DNA sequence: TTAGAGAATTGGAGAGTGTGTTTTTTTTTTTTT
DNA sequence: CACACACTCTCCAATTCTCTAA
């Protein structure tokens, strides 16, 4: 199955969903953080695979059950995996556009293998 | 400030039991075959009384509480009382 | 750091596949135990050559390939079995403070990374072919050379199985190879494992049985019996149905949920606004109740729509459970159930023979008993799964084991009520203990279902010493009366429900067979007042207590559950002991329950009691009151 | 052995991570035990405090205000570093002599009152001799006292003292003897 | 066997400290005028 | 500047542990 830009409603956040689009737009490469490794560092322990949000996020709690630590980690870059990441901007195709409508964009997010596809 | 609590003295036989006496006075069950909606309607008007006395707890809370509350002093004097006269 | 670093550069190096070791191995090695041996109660040097990662870059290397060098492989496994002492034996205990405590998961962390290692065949291949070439000389050509040998290859393999999953690579999904899965694959292929059963069926090598044991403990620690004993050719198909058949349940029951929370909020979004007055609600001043959250909430509506729950303080959080079960790799697990099934034909009641010696004799240490009921447990369990023989347990069904596991487990309740800066470790140790007591209680019903008339005649002989001998009885009330979930698992408070269930099935169904009417000196008895020491509230409240979890409940456990409360109620007539506000709010759960139709004898027990209950009401109004707390002979006073 | 006093510790890596401190210290007690030496640390935060290795590994000592007045000792080490916001002179001395001997190695409850207590009514509870000595804040209110008595002038450390609705009729000369009375009500 | 009086530990109220903010014109340059 | 947020620390007292009598 295929859906018009027109049908990515609220109902399709987290289905898995097939569209067509004409880019726009296409913005730099970056690497963007997927899981960070970090430091406690008032107990030098390592908490390893801390997974992010749509914000940068360190760890809720220390790896040591018995640390007290919840605010004070730092990062480690060089053991930290990221993932390339890419954004464009596509808009409804010429087909697919409704008659006398302003097209509609839409925000894609490219990762790993599909950057600068 | 006085910070309340759910306590043997405060509330439990000045708002609690007395009252809890009086709420069932115009219940409306209709026995044998209707369990499961007179159980709805008890635990209602059982829930509604947590929550005038101390507003602060949900209800299981409530009841964990007053379990424990039930070993002292004022409550079972307070409940012989209550089976004997009033 | 960098004189360790000198010495394990000193070592030698690998080159592709093959290790070239320097001459002077055998003095660096000795400098490395000599670290070790003057190592910082921090564990430093452990620390750091875990870090250095020696052990998995030229030890392994080193025995693997250069194991006819026997001085440098001597040494290589005595420094190996150095490396791999278990965290616990490293630093005592648990550490209670931050630094300790992170150098303990140091240590843990290169353990774990040394597992990871271990799983090659070739290391175990070597260790199993030094131990045969060493076993097939006389007991009597052995000296202290080749004894020390033996302790050291079978505590390095100890080592090595007893370390703990990683809690982060523990995550693996079931029907997956995990660490110890592949560690128990290289037992298998190496061999060892059929040095293990001879060592076990030795009666020359009796002096290791403890040890074997231990091994056999740390292989067997994931399993459970009668999941094992169900394993065959055909399980691919079964399990593969299984999972689909699983996944529809769960996604269907999820799509319930998400139905019913739908319908339980409007259509209409939260910022429509609306405000409703409840008349016949008092607030909790005088006036009227002002509702706020839309008027598709006031068909369900409670008090407690918008309150936050309560922090439960430290002390009182509910014990939980240490591990989740997943179902092992596949050959791991036919490896095991015909590792077990020849163990239990071959080995089983030499080795729990020999293991009661030496707790006998006081030559074991200080928890050994743990192991041997675990093993009681274990084997019996599997024993009856599948094809039941007595003769291969026999030297376990007399009634000596029954007063061992008694005493040990009565042992372990005053340990745990007295020593209560470790009263969860001391609930294990009696939970396996009381599933010991559990496989002993089945064992003797499926010699009764049995055709032999000899284990009918033996299984009579011990159900008679059974009954009569009073501990066994008391012993049940002593633990529902002293239960504490603040310390005791829910997986406990279930055996424990299970157990007795069984054991009551047994006694009623002997009694009812036959008078045999002394007891305990003799007294009279009878199983009705038996069973009214079960009358008391603690036991009724840690019943709803498991109870609470029915939708999580195995069948048969709320069987269990079920069958007691209705002795109770309908044979004894203690319903007002069972009228309760909370049991009620439990009962309130399970007639709204969407399965409840699931739960059919759950449901019919909780409408019969509400149905007492609510005509005791309506002839009494002050059982309103006395739902409010627990009793003790107002259940008569209410009649 | 053990000392009292305010403690900051403060992980080395901050300053140039580009991370700043809190900038004071909290209460706290430091032992020096010992098969082999260690420093306890424990604040209200835990008693179970925590430990420090210091058998090789101090980095060095600050003492240029140890005459107790905006003073630390900021002990750094691999990689911690350990202030001292407020102690008393000699007692931190001696306990800094005990480090620097732990340290070459070779040789070898915090319980408080507040500032501030009140009296509503002496009815619903009188003065009485249980005040704690060291009292910093007072008030007494619609007590029937005519004249301010010992209880309240033997108080060795008040900055407030307020008898505001009682019913003196004269104080005395002796109240003066307090030597830190910044705040005084009648 | 229950529970109540004295001592110790934990929850959280609140006192104290630190941070962040409120179309227009002149000139160039390329392409198009 | 100055008026709201955001965060930490301390003290106070309420709950639970331990030992005793009803
Ligand atoms: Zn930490």
């Amino acid at each position: 199955t295929r859906h018009k830009i027109r049908e990515l409603t609220s109902s399709r956040i987290g289905l898995l969903t097939r569209i067509s689009g004409q880019v726009v737009r296409t913005h730099p490469v970056h690497p963007e953080l997927v899981s960070g490794t970090f430091l406690c560092l008032d107990c030098q322990t390592v908490i390893r695979d801390v997974e992010q949000q749509f914000k940068y996020t360190q760890p809720n709690i220390c790896r040591n059950p018995v640390c007290a630590n919840r605010r004070r980690f730092l990062l480690d870059t060089n053991k930290s995996r990221f993932v390339d990441f890419q954004k464009v901007r596509i808009q409804e195709t010429q087909a697919e556009l409704p008659r006398g409508s302003i097209p509609r964009s839409l925000e894609v997010i490219l990762r790993a293998e599909a950057v600068e596809s | 400030r006085n910070i309340p609590k759910l306590d043997a003295q405060r509330l439990i036989s000045e708002r609690g039991l007395p009252a809890l006496r009086h709420v069932f006075d115009k219940a409306k069950f209709k026995g044998k075959g209707h369990e499961a909606e007179d159980l709805k309607m008890l635990i209602r008007h059982m829930e509604h009384w947590a929550h005038r006395l101390f507003p602060k707890l949900q209800f299981e809370d409530f009841i964990d509480r007053v379990e424990y509350l039930g070993s002292k002093k004022e409550v079972q004097t307070c409940l012989k009382r209550i089976r004997l006269d009033l | 750091n960098c004189e360790l670093l000198a010495t394990c550069s000193a070592l030698g190096y690998l080159e592709g596949d093959t290790y070239h070791k320097e001459p002077d191995c055998l003095e660096s090695v000795k400098d490395l135990i000599r670290y070790l041996r003057h190592e910082d109660e921090t564990r430093d040097v452990r620390q750091q050559l875990g870090a250095a990662q020696i052990l998995q870059s030229d030890l392994l290397p080193i025995l693997t390939q250069h194991h006819q060098d026997k001085p440098l492989f001597d040494a290589v496994i005595r420094l190996m079995v150095n490396l791999t002492q278990p965290a616990l034996l490293c630093f005592g205990n648990l550490p209670k403070e931050p630094s300790f405590r992170h150098h303990f998961l140091q240590v843990l962390t290169y353990l774990q990374a040394y597992k990871e290692a271990f799983a090659s065949e070739k290391a175990f291949g070597v260790l199993s072919e030094t131990l045969y070439e060493l076993l097939q000389l006389g007991w009597e050509e052995r000296q202290e050379e080749d004894n020390l040998l033996i302790e050291r290859i079978l505590l390095l393999v100890r080592n090595i199985l007893h370390v703990p999953a990683d809690l982060d690579q523990e995550k693996k999904i079931d029907d997956d190879a995990s660490a110890h899965d592949q560690l128990l694959w290289a037992i298998h292929l190496s061999g060892l494992d059929d040095l293990l059963l001879f060592l076990a069926s030795s009666s020359a090598e009796e002096q290791w049985s403890l040890h074997v044991l231990e091994i056999v403990s740390l292989m067997f620690r994931d399993q459970n019996p009668e999941q094992l004993a169900g394993v065959g050719q055909g399980r691919l198909a079964q399990e593969r149905s299984a999972d689909f058949a699983e996944l529809e349940v769960l996604r269907q029951r999820e799509m319930a949920e998400k139905k019913t929370r739908a319908l339980q909020r409007g259509n209409r979004h939260s910022r429509f606004g609306g405000s409703y007055i409840v008349q016949g609600l008092k607030s909790i001043g005088e006036r009227d109740l002002i509702f706020h959250k839309g008027l598709h909430n006031l068909r369900n509506y409670s008090s407690d729509l918008g309150k936050q729950p309560k922090k439960v303080p430290k002390r009182r959080q509910a014990a939980r459970e240490l591990s989740i079960q997943r179902r092992s790799a596949l050959n791991v697990r036919l490896f095991l159930r015909d590792f077990c099934s020849e163990f239990l034909e071959n080995c089983y009641n030499r080795l729990m023979g020999s293991v009661k010696d030496h707790l006998l004799r006081e030559k074991a240490q200080q928890h050994d008993e743990t192991y041997y009921m675990w093993a009681l447990a274990f084997f019996m369990a599997f024993n009856r799964a599948a094809s039941f023989r007595p003769g291969l347990v026999s030297e376990t069904l007399s009634v000596r084991t029954f007063h061992f596991i008694e005493q040990n487990l009565t042992n372990y309740y005053e340990m745990m009520l007295t020593d209560r800066k470790e009263a969860a470790s001391w609930a294990r140790r009696m939970h396996l203990a009381l599933k010991a007591y559990q496989e002993l209680l089945a064992t003797v019903n499926e010699m009764d279902i049995s055709p032999d008339e000899a284990v009918r005649e033996s299984s009579r002989i011990i159900k008679n010493n059974i009954f009569y001998v009073m501990e066994y009885r008391e012993l049940f009330l002593a633990l529902f009366r002293k239960f504490d979930e603040r310390c005791q698992p829910r997986s406990f408070l279930r055996d424990l429900v299970e157990t007795t269930h069984l054991f009551l099935k047994m006694l009623e169904r002997f009694c009812r067979s036959r008078g045999n009417l002394v007891v305990q000196s003799e007294k009279e008895f009878n199983f009705l007042d038996y069973l009214k020491r079960f009358a008391c509230s603690t036991v009724v409240r840690a019943y709803v207590l498991l109870l609470r979890s029915y939708q999580q409940n195995s069948a048969h456990t709320n069987h269990c559950i079920v069958k007691m409360l209705h002795r109770l109620a309908h044979d004894l007539k203690m319903e007002a002991l069972l009228f309760q506000l909370s049991v009620f709010c439990l009962f309130n759960r399970l007639l709204s329950d969407p399965a409840a139709g699931a739960y059919k004898e759950l449901v019919t027990f909780a409408k019969y009691i509400l149905g007492k209950f609510f005509a005791l009401a309506a002839v009494n109004q002050k059982a309103f009151v006395e739902l409010l707390f627990w009793k003790n002979t107002a259940v008569v006073r209410e009649m | 052995m053990k000392l009292h006093c305010e403690v900051e510790v403060i992980s080395r890596h901050l300053p140039a991570l580009g991370l700043r401190n809190r900038g004071k210290g909290v209460r706290a007690v430091l032992s020096l035990c010992q098969v082999r030496a260690f420093l306890l640390i424990s604040t209200l935060k835990d008693k179970r405090g925590t430990r420090y290795e210091l058998r090789e590994n101090i980095e060095q000592f600050f003492t240029k205000f140890v005459d107790e007045g905006k003073a630390t000792v900021r002990l750094k080490e691999p990689p911690v570093d350990i202030c001292l916001s407020k102690a008393i002179s000699s007692s931190l001395k001696g306990f800094l002599s005990a480090m620097r001997l732990a340290h070459r190695g070779c040789n070898v409850e915090f319980e408080n009152f507040k500032t501030k207590m009140v009296i509503t009514s002496k009815k619903d509870y009188p003065l009485s001799k249980n005040f704690p000595y060291s009292l910093e804040h007072l008030q007494t209110s619609y007590c029937g006292l005519v004249r301010v008595d010992m209880r309240m002038l033997c108080l060795k450390s008040l900055r407030k003292l307020d008898l505001s609705h009682n019913h003196i009729k004269k104080l005395p000369a002796t109240i003066g003897d307090l030597i830190h009375l910044q705040e005084l009500n009648l």
